[PDB]
């Protein structure tokens, strides 16, 4: 609905308010247009802006979620949103390579304050006042998979809650116990920092979760071949063909059972060994198809 | 005069309630014509009878009963006249709600 | 008919409404001397729970919550009040106040609890809200200016089961609660009103048939009949009975059930939905029944 | 003053003047709303049905011993013959495609028709299952055929069973009749007898009488058409003669039914009417036994029959109309009604014409003034298309399936029977209908007080109809929300297996309290069904509440039983690293009340004395004295690193303390010896 400034609908019935002819219903509303005057004052915009800010901030958190953070800045800087495309810089690694003495100038990187900062996305990600979706956007950044799991609504996107975090939770293991940094007095969260991460455990809290349909996913075909590839485990895959084949055998998808082949093919090639049984049975089942 | 800017109804319901039945006629007539904005600030009442304005109330469940609390004395000409006292009244009113209710038709039409 | 019990309710003046809990265990009442009275009612007995005064006006409806969420009531006044109560450790005090009305407010009434804690109201002035409970003591407020011309002088809500609405759904998704409601007033329309995909409200359906003011109108709950129903009252005099059996024509027929010898101030339909009472201006509750030859028979005179 | 009443309406100073809209106390100062409760109660404040009634629309007074026998017999019969299906989220109930309900029903009201106060109602209902058993039923005559029964066949049994029920639907009027005429006119008497089929008694009574050439006449007059053609010659010649006039008109009407004239025109100008004075069951039977062949239908009868009572353009009527019989004898000449385009009609004539075709309605079938004088009373309705469902008829409205099942689950949830109600929900095909039907009509009746009453309803609900017991339990929680107990929210709420709900209350009003008084058997019962790990990884905060709780338990229960049995060090290990992972753990508890601190340093002053049990058991003396292991001998170098980690008040902590400096004064008086 915005098309010339941010938050439009709301600057514009504030500049319709300090004109005297003001007849009109005083609903409370934002007296400031600084985007933390509705968690300041705690008070809402009109549903106009209200609209485009819980649109905008489902599509820059798709963004995030498909790698796309820099088009989620764009998308931030060509929404008049300025301030929300730097805050979606604070995460990146800090440097400067001139320490080594250089002959010519290299650019500086990253933020000096990225801890901090990482303590700062978690606060705005436990407060209820943010949206679900800002919420997962600064945790996404910042390994708070407890607000992060409230708007991850597929299969995929719980795995990738899970694995996101372990990334950026062992990174900050790496560097909390190589770089040594002085005088800084706050603690990013022992929930996060305490974090003991396994492949195999990803796998087993991916069936402790309530979401109903990853339970359901989580039990389909691909996605239990996605999780051995992962783990690497090729001996429980081998049991789950079997354990398919022996009850399944005259009814499985015709292109499942030429990926079963073809993957077997491919671990035979790469020398891999395999449950050779049921690569037989598999294969027999094939000729079969 | 303080307590009929907080309600003149309740204070109708006491004096029903205690029989100060020439109290209730002189309040009822007081009531009525601060409806018609002649004391309107002596009633709490914010704006009178107009097709400007919210719409008036008034108790009209004590005023019934106010009439037949007269009428059953109806041996005493005082009680008679008291009652015409407050029915000429209320016509002299009620022409005036009529009145009010078709100048406000006539701004909810156009 | 009989009598179970003969209350007592210590109001001095006009009583307007006399409301029950979703169970028949207790009784709220209220009256032109600014006061909501709450009884237990249980066996038989009568026990005043609470003497809710805290409107300024006359009180002109009551309506209790559903009780999956706890222990609460409206009611609203000529003061332009609506007020919500809630019972807490066993006593009664305010958990909301909306004054947001240019004039009297006429009439409340509480949405199907399957939409979540929200409250409908219709005003004088012509406007109607509607009141959503966000969470920990938290509502929003929507008010639709102009709903009615003249004024609006009553709302009820849609069942949250439309008929039909579900045949398309696939196993193991969530029905997706098309939000309703009817609302009656002095353009002597009744309209029907729907919740949009951004969270507006709109006029969706007009029914003119009346030739007087609309007094009340009242949507029949969807327990076990395949059609949605609507009943409204008029200044006339007359009842009309409104079906609609088609749920994806939108389509409504208007049916005559009665004209009386005066004005019809309210309907009011059994929580069963097979009857529907009515009350006249000559101080009466009639009694109506639909046969299965669909007409409309008294079973009070 | 005494207050006085509200001034009736034509005293008001208000009168007429609702469209004054300025003023309020014109526009709504005289109007009142109304409020129904379930049970069809009624919330009500006007001039007869200030003060509020509490009413209830109800069928009868009260005899409940007698009144739900009515309902609860052909109730127990239906539950017998529909199938209940359990393949959706809300079960269904629907009819055993068949005959035998008509025999369940027709011997349970030839039981019921005699003593009880309902009588005529009852009596009426035995008309129409008896009439269903001879129109649908059969257990007896065609049965006996060892091959499939031609329709033929069926036809004509259909026709004798209705040949004897036009004379069960008779016999006592001409009984009464009988016991009046029969000494006044012997005439009469016989032409009631005749009647009701009533042959072998007619010719007795003419035999007694001394009308001796009747009674032979009558005799023969069972079969040879010969008899019905001479009278009809011998009418013709006695009013062409003008002879006719010489004989009674009480004798002309019977020579006219048995030579098959329903109307016969005398000489005089009198006509002799043979239907006249009777009513509508014996005015259909001389349709079926006088007026036509041993070998005509019961379709021709009930057609010639309706040719008798409606207006023609060239005859006058000469039957009576087809009437419920609450309405015979009333006088009721139905006066052509301006709206009423429908007359109405008994169930049973309406039944007989759904037997002469097939396409014949079903809603002024169905519809209770067809059968009772109460548009209430939806008992038979019901019990009738449950019944004609079952015999493939499909023809009716789902709007007026819909208004039947609504209205009789009504009239159970009324009277009390909502367990039946929602046995008459359960047969709407319409599953989410249904489901939100039995939820709704559940969260009403369902009751804290798990009375002997309320669990008869439930144990009927879940065994035999399969409603699912999670709605039992929902509509319990809803009820223990209004009614304040947490308690029994927590428990209702956790038999619908939400286990977090059941969680996070447990932790802030059951767990200390139960702590508190050493009742730790009783908040085990709730932790041990929670801590099943595909339930425990659904629960939030779980790790650091719930089995910080239960492995306080387990650890006293270990003990428990270590204080009575030879128990291995391999089972002291392990109390020992269960003692040890608990102490670094009362350390988290969220404790939100003094009670749940209490319990958390009464539980961790436990801990601290259940280590030192522990440890003296792992180390006994040498076995030179036969003496009881001292709790006072354990060493200070595994004691105290783990009660430095117990929440304890000074209180607790500094007489730690004294123990502490108790075992390492004995480190160093048993150091120097």
């Amino acid at each position: 609905y915005a098309k010339s400034v941010y938050w439009e609908n709301t600057l514009h019935t504030l500049k319709q308010r300090q004109l005297t002819s003001y007849v009109g219903s005083v609903r409370p509303l934002v007296t400031e247009l600084d985007p933390d005057a509705p968690i300041r004052q705690k008070m809402p915009l009109d549903d106009l802006d209200r609209e485009d800010e819980v649109r905008l901030l489902k599509y820059l958190f798709t963004l995030i979620r498909a790698g796309m953070t820099e088009e989620a800045q764009r998308l931030c800087k060509r929404c008049g949103q300025a301030w929300r495309a730097a805050t979606l810089e604070g995460w990146k690694l800090y440097h400067d390579p001139n320490v080594n003495g250089g002959t010519e100038l290299e650019p500086v990187e990253g933020n000096p304050y990225r801890r901090i900062w990482k303590i700062s996305c978690w606060r705005m990600a436990e407060d209820e006042l943010f949206n679900r979706y800002e919420r997962a956007i600064y945790a996404a950044l910042s390994g708070n998979l407890k607000q992060l799991l409230p708007v991850c609504d597929t299969w995929e996107d719980t795995v990738w809650a899970y694995f996101r975090v372990m990334v950026d939770s062992l990174v900050e293991q790496e560097i909390q116990t190589s770089v040594a940094t002085l005088d800084e007095t706050e603690e990013l969260p022992r929930e996060y920092l305490g974090a003991n991460w396994t492949l195999e455990k990803v796998f087993e809290e991916l069936q402790a979760t309530d979401k109903k349909r990853v339970l359901e996913e989580n039990q389909e075909h691909y996605h239990i071949v996605q999780k051995f590839l992962i783990l690497g485990d090729i001996d429980g895959l081998m049991d789950e063909f079997s354990k398919w084949l022996s009850k399944s055998r005259n009814n499985l998808p015709g292109h499942l059972l030429r990926f079963m082949t073809h993957l077997i093919l491919f671990f035979r090639t790469l020398g891999l060994q395999t449950k050779e049984e049921v690569s037989i049975e598999v294969l027999k089942t094939y000729i079969q198809l | 005069n303080s307590y009929k800017k907080v309600d003149a109804a309740e204070l109708l319901r006491l004096y029903l309630n205690y029989d100060l039945l020439e109290e209730a006629v002189d309040l009822v007539s007081e009531y009525v014509d601060a409806v018609l904005g002649k004391g309107h600030q002596y009633f709490g009442i914010e704006f009178p009878l107009s097709a400007t304005a919210p719409m008036v109330w008034l108790p009209y469940s004590s005023i019934d009963q106010l009439l037949q609390a007269l009428g059953e004395n109806s041996a005493n000409s005082h009680n008679i006249a008291l009652s015409q006292k407050i029915l000429d009244k209320l016509e002299d009113y009620q022409q005036k709600v009529d009145k009010a209710t078709r100048d406000l038709l006539y701004r909810r039409t156009l | 008919v009989s009598v179970i019990n003969t209350v007592d309710t210590s109001h001095e003046d006009m009583i307007h409404d006399a409301q029950m809990d979703y169970y028949g265990t207790r009784l709220a009442t209220c009256s032109s001397d600014r006061s909501v009275k709450i009884f237990d009612v249980r066996n038989g007995g009568q026990i005043l729970i609470a003497d809710l005064r805290g409107h300024e006006g006359p009180v002109w409806q009551v309506a209790w919550a559903h009780p999956m969420y706890g222990n609460i009531l409206a009611s609203c006044s000529y003061d332009r009040k609506v007020i919500i109560w809630r019972e807490e450790n066993g006593t009664w005090e305010k958990s909301h106040e909306h004054a947001g009305h240019d004039s009297s407010v006429n009439s409340v009434c509480w949405a199907p609890h399957d939409y979540g804690l929200i409250l409908a109201c219709g005003s004088s002035d012509g406007a109607i809200s509607l009141l959503t409970y966000t969470g920990e003591g938290q509502w929003e407020v929507k008010k639709i200016n102009n709903a009615h011309t003249i004024g609006c002088n009553a709302v009820s809500w849609a069942p949250a089961v439309v008929p039909g609405s579900l045949i398309d759904h696939p196993s193991g998704q969530k029905p997706n609660y098309i939000k309703r409601f009817a609302s009656g007033g002095c353009d002597n329309l009744i309209k029907l009103w729907k919740e949009e995909e951004d969270g507006q409200w709109k006029e969706e359906q007009k029914l003119e048939a009346h030739s007087d003011w609309v007094r009340d109108v009242a949507w029949a709950p969807s327990i076990g009949l395949p059609t949605s129903t609507i009943a409204s009252c008029s200044q006339d005099g007359r009842v009309f009975i409104w079906t609609c059996d088609d749920a994806s024509s939108n389509t409504w027929s208007p049916k005559l059930l009665h004209k009386f010898n005066d004005v019809v101030w309210h309907v009011s339909w059994s929580i069963t939905a097979n009857i529907l009472a009515v009350s006249g201006g000559d101080n009466k509750v009639t009694l109506w029944k639909e046969s299965v030859d669909g007409q409309w028979v008294c079973i009070s005179d | 003053r005494r207050q006085l009443g509200l001034v009736p309406r034509e005293k008001s100073v208000t009168y007429g003047k609702g469209k004054l809209l300025m003023d309020m106390a014109l526009f709504m100062g005289r109007s009142f709303r109304v409020g129904w409760g379930p049970n069809w109660t009624l919330a009500n404040s006007g001039e007869q049905l200030f003060k509020v009634h509490l009413e209830k629309l109800s069928l009868r007074q009260r005899k409940p011993d007698e009144d739900m026998k009515l309902y609860q017999t052909p109730l127990e019969l239906k539950l017998k013959h529909s199938t209940v299906h359990v393949d959706e989220l809300c079960p269904l109930i629907v009819p055993n495609l068949g005959v035998a309900v008509i025999h369940d029903y027709a011997d349970w009201v030839k039981e019921a028709s005699g003593d009880l106060p309902e009588a005529q109602i009852v009596k009426h209902w035995s008309l129409t299952w008896t009439l269903c058993e001879a129109l649908w039923g059969h257990l007896k005559e065609l049965d006996s055929q060892l091959n499939e029964p031609r329709e033929y066949i069926q036809i004509l049994e259909r026709r004798r069973a209705f040949s004897r029920w036009l004379s069960c639907t008779a016999t006592p009027q001409i009984e009464e009749e009988v016991s009046l005429t029969q000494k006044n006119s012997p005439v009469e008497a016989v032409f009631s007898y005749l009647t009701g089929k009533r042959i072998s008694e007619a010719c007795s009574l003419a035999q007694q009488s001394g009308d001796h050439r009747l009674a032979l006449l009558l005799s023969q007059f069972v079969g040879s058409q010969s008899v019905r053609e001479l009278l009809t010659m011998q009418l013709v010649d006695w009013h062409q003669l003008q002879a006719d006039s010489f004989i009674q008109d009480e004798r002309l009407r019977i020579f006219a039914l048995l030579a098959g004239k329903p109307v016969w025109q005398l000489s005089e100008k009198k006509q002799i009417n043979v239907c006249s004075q009777l009513d509508w069951k014996r005015s259909l039977a001389i349709h079926l036994w006088y007026l036509l062949p041993p070998t005509a239908s019961i379709s021709r009868a009930l057609s010639m029959y309706e040719e008798a009572f409606q207006n023609t353009s060239d005859s006058d009527r000469y039957a009576c109309s087809p009437l419920p019989s609450y309405l015979e004898g009333s006088g009721c000449v139905i006066a052509e009604e301006q709206n009423s385009q429908t007359p109405l009609r008994d169930v049973c004539f309406h039944l007989l014409k759904l037997y002469s075709d097939r396409h014949y309605d079903l809603n002024q079938l169905l519809e209770p003034r067809s059968i009772t004088a109460d548009p209430l009373d939806y008992r038979l309705s019901w019990h009738l298309w449950e019944v004609l469902r079952a015999l493939n008829y499909t023809h009716l409205s789902a709007q007026c399936e819909g208004v039947l099942q609504a209205s009789y689950a009504g009239q159970l949830e009324s009277e009390g029977l909502w367990e039946w109600a929602i046995f008459v929900l359960l047969h709407i095909d319409n599953s989410g209908i249904r489901e939100k039907a039995v939820r709704e009509l559940l969260t009403r009746h369902c009751q804290l007080l798990e009375t002997p009453e309320s669990w008869a309803k439930e144990t009927f609900l879940t065994q035999k109809l399969r409603v699912p017991a999670k709605w039992i339990h929902e509509a319990k929680a809803v009820r223990a929300h209004m009614e304040s107990d947490k308690h029994l929210e927590a428990l209702c709420l956790f038999k619908a297996e939400h286990w977090n709900r059941c969680h996070k209350l447990i932790i802030r009003h059951l767990a200390s309290d139960a702590i508190i008084n050493e009742n730790y058997d009783y908040l085990k019962g709730f932790l041990e069904d929670l801590a099943p790990p595909e339930r425990s990884s659904l629960i939030q905060d779980w790790e650091t509440s719930g089995l910080v709780y239960l492995d306080y338990i387990r650890v006293i229960e270990m003990l428990r039983h270590i204080q009575q049995v030879d128990c291995s060090g391999n089972d002291l290990e392990q109390l020992h690293i269960k003692v040890t992972s608990l102490c670094s753990r009362i350390e988290q508890i969220q404790c939100y009340s003094a009670k749940d601190r209490l319990a958390q340093s009464d539980m961790a002053k436990r801990v601290a004395n259940l280590l030192r049990v522990v440890l003296s058991l792992h180390h006994p003396p040498d076995r030179t004295s036969d003496s009881t292991p001292d709790p006072q001998r354990v060493p200070l170098r595994l004691l105290a690193p783990h009660i430095g980690r117990l929440p304890m008040p000074e209180d607790y902590a500094m007489d730690e303390l004294r123990s502490l400096t108790q075992s390492y004064l004995r480190e160093l008086a048993v150091g120097s010896l």
